[PDB]
């Protein structure tokens, strides 16, 4: 199975530097032309940089020429992107990808969000959305977690460490008037299972190294 | 740089019916080796892009023959013979003939389906939040279609304005529905001044506007 696992996303102020990494597996990395593309919020993909099999040819789009550096370590099956002198326009989800021929990218990483912004890092507050007669609809109950006042994106939410996925909706983050983000994650369960089954939301906000396990009770 | 222009910008389709997406380049995409390098990608909500078509008409190994690519020179078409629910999302063309490689702006494929009224849930603020000084009241609408819905907040039967925000999920990859959250934000002191908090929902699926209330 082919995997490309990226890391290093996060927040840096304008003029700063950040380093992304892309760890491959499942194919012969040394024999692959490799690529970085990015997607700005609400837009489509755009090229950033690529590197051929020996590392002898490095291409950069005009906007990042002289500020970004692409490199590879074949013995570690790793692709790197060193970003310097970052601008707000560089804010995007960055994807590493394998290029078999002429931009027809066939294997993609999971994405890494780079935010370029001067605002402070703020870890979220997690509040329960408790099930009650008012979160009942027929034979079903809704419960959730309110992940409030964090910066920057992203936060991830899972339920019972990933074992609970049916009926789950984690909403996209909302920009609040304060400039901080907020989101809710909710799950619909049979109301008969309340008081029997435990429900825990796992909130992760890496930029502030916040990992929370909040038990949501009726 | 080569300009890739896609049309339509949004395409409403019902399951089982065909769909067509066009893509135009500002230059010919014939490379000096005689091949034309045009690919199509699909981005499902909250996921990485995924390759469908390349070299104008080659289908990716994990992509069924329902998808087909066609065209020449600067005019290209992606066709889905029968649309499935998992086809929802944004589609991009990409030329690789010239450097830099350029993507289209995207075409949103939207699934039309039968009306589904929302289930409505309301949550009072938690006591942990109240200890901090602010009150959030959350109204939830789950698994509805179409997307258009009206959510009004009433505090002691007074209509609210300017103190609530909405978040809407993208159309689901399995059942093709939406979910929506509306959040009323108030100081603790303002929250403790009133008694009845109501979320009124207007949707085509409901038998009439629905209200979910609680007494603080
Ligand atoms: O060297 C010119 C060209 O290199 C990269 O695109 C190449 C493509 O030309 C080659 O034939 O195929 C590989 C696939 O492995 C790459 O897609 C750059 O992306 C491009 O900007 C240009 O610089
Ligand atoms: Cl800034
Ligand atoms: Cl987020
Ligand atoms: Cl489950
Ligand atoms: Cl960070
Ligand atoms: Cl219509
Ligand atoms: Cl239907
Ligand atoms: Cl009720």
């Amino acid at each position: 199975e082919v995997q490309l696992v990226e890391s290093g996303g996060g927040l840096v102020q304008p003029g700063g530097s950040l380093r992304l990494s892309c760890a491959a597996s499942g194919f012969i990395f040394r024999d692959s032309w490799m690529t970085w593309v990015r997607q700005a919020p609400g837009k489509g993909p755009e090229w950033v940089a690529d590197i051929n099999q020996g590392g002898s040819h490095k291409y950069y789009v005009d906007s990042v020429k002289g500020r970004f550096t692409i490199s590879r370590d074949d013995a570690k099956n790793s692709l790197y992107l060193q970003m310097n002198s970052l601008r707000a326009e560089d804010t995007a989800v960055y994807y590493c990808a394998r290029d078999p021929e002429f931009g027809a990218l066939d294997y993609w990483g999971q994405g890494a969000l780079v935010t370029v912004s001067s605002a402070s890092t703020k870890g979220p507050s997690v509040f329960p959305l408790a099930p009650s007669s008012k979160s009942t609809s027929g034979g079903t109950a809704a419960l959730g977690c309110l992940v409030k006042d964090y910066f920057p994106e992203p936060v991830t939410v899972s339920w019972n460490s990933g074992a609970l996925t049916s009926g789950v909706h984690t909403f996209p983050a909302v920009l609040q008037s304060s400039g901080l983000y907020s989101l809710s994650s909710v799950v619909t369960v049979p109301s008969s299972s309340l008081g029997t089954q435990t429900y825990i939301c796992n909130v992760n906000h890496k930029p502030s190294n916040t990992k929370v396990d909040k038990k949501v009770e009726p | 740089d080569v300009v890739m222009t896609q049309s339509p910008l949004s395409l409403p389709v019902t399951l089982g019916q065909p769909a067509s997406i066009s893509c135009r380049s500002s230059q010919s995409l014939v490379y000096s080796d005689g091949n034309t390098y045009l690919a199509w990608f699909q981005q499902r909500p909250g996921q990485s892009p995924r390759r469908l078509i390349y070299r104008v008409s080659n289908r990716d190994s994990g992509v069924p023959d329902r998808f087909s690519g066609s065209g020449s020179g600067t005019d290209f078409t992606l066709k889905i013979s029968r649309v499935e629910a998992e086809d929802v999302g944004v589609y991009y063309c990409l030329q690789g003939t010239h450097g830099p490689h350029t993507f289209g702006q995207g075409t949103n494929l939207e699934i039309k389906r039968t009306v589904a009224a929302p289930s409505v849930f309301i949550f009072p603020p938690s006591d942990e939040q109240l200890k901090s000084g602010t009150a959030s009241v959350v109204c939830l609408l789950n698994n509805f279609y179409p997307r258009e819905a009206k959510v009004q907040w009433k505090v002691d039967n007074a209509l609210q304005s300017g103190n609530s925000q909405e978040s809407v999920t993208e159309q689901d990859s399995k059942d093709s529905t939406y979910s929506l959250s509306s959040t009323l934000t108030l100081s603790k002191a303002d929250y403790e001044k009133h008694k009845v908090y109501a979320c009124e929902v207007t949707h085509q699926g409901l038998s009439s506007p629905v209200t979910k209330s609680f007494n603080r």
